[PDB]
């Protein structure tokens, strides 16, 4: 009583979730310190 | 009287199959799960997969690949256990087993709940 | 045994140039 | 995982009071809260006192009890009698390849 261990099991139904179904939420933090950036997509380095 | 009843008990060599069933009783049939543990000799009780009465959703242990499908029969609350390419271990007492929840929507509550079972049902092969 | 620090422990902020700047 | 770990035979006296030890993985007991126990009448079926460690069906005697930390649950039986000698085993939800899990057993020997 008044002590409850704070994690609980979601369960995830196999067909019983319309919203309550996994959803694998990945997450993108763009992550910049006006550094060198490193992770930048295709772009092609012309001459300058 | 919400019991559940399989059949008798049934003798077997290696890599026939075998039919169990299990009835239930007492209860709506469509609403709660029926989990499946058997007792290999000498050491304890192991769960096989069930089998949704509600839409016939199936699963198992991995190591039980392809030597078990889970069928079951609404119309007569009835649902069948089945084990093929059958080995010396596999003699065990197989014991039918119901959740202690009814399938709900949006539910918390974990379906794994062991509380309602069957006589027992004793499978030998040699 | 305690010691002053008179000016000390000063680090560039960030990776960025200045020049000539009060910043 | 393994099968969990229970003592193999436990002796004592009526109205004195026996624990059962149920030792599992973190994956196994430590993780979860889920932790049910089981008793073999010879020649009978299962019967449940223990689910949600310390909870209890309805119809259950006040003696028996469940507890829990660590890897570690725990069966308490106050008051022994022998009507109380029988098997017992520990049962769990496991977080990998398998739902359940269950103790070795233990059989309670009244003296």
């Amino acid at each position: 009583f008044n002590c409850y261990f704070p994690l609980q099991s979601y369960g995830f139904q196999p067909t019983n979730g319309v919203g309550y179904q996994p959803y694998r939420v990945v997450v993108l933090s763009f992550e910049l310190l006006h550094a060198p950036a490193t992770v930048c997509g295709p772009k092609k380095s012309t001459n300058l | 009287q919400v019991q559940l009843v399989q059949s008798g008990a049934e003798v077997k060599k290696p890599g026939a199959s075998v039919k169990v069933s299990c009835k239930a009783s007492g209860y709506t049939f469509t609403s709660y799960y029926m989990h499946w543990v058997r007792q290999a000799p000498g050491q304890g009780l192991e769960w096989m997969g069930i089998i949704n009465p509600s839409g016939g959703s199936t699963s198992y242990a991995q190591k039980l690949q392809g030597r078990v499908t889970m069928t079951r029969d609404t119309s007569t609350s009835t649902v069948y256990m089945e084990l093929s390419s059958l080995r010396s271990e596999d003699t065990a007492v197989y014991y039918c087993a119901r959740a202690n929840h009814e399938t709900t929507m949006d539910t918390y509550y974990y379906y794994y709940y062991m509380d309602v079972w069957g006589k027992g049902t004793t499978v030998t092969v040699s | 045994a305690y010691t002053n620090s008179f000016t000390r422990g000063v680090y560039y902020p960030d990776k960025v140039f200045r020049s000539s700047v009060l910043h | 995982q393994s099968a969990l770990t229970q003592p193999a035979s436990v002796s004592g006296s009526p109205g004195q009071s026996i624990t059962i030890s149920c030792t599992g993985t973190s994956s196994d007991v430590g993780g979860y809260k889920y932790v049910s126990w089981y008793q073999r009448h010879p020649g009978k079926a299962p019967k449940l006192m223990i689910y949600d460690v310390s909870n209890r069906p309805s119809g259950v005697s006040n003696r028996f009890s469940g507890s829990k930390s660590g890897n570690t649950a725990s069966l308490t039986i106050s008051g022994l009698q022998a009507e109380d000698e029988a098997d017992y085993y520990c049962s769990s939800y496991t977080s990998s390849s398998t739902s359940v899990v269950f103790g070795g057993g233990t059989q309670l020997t009244v003296l």
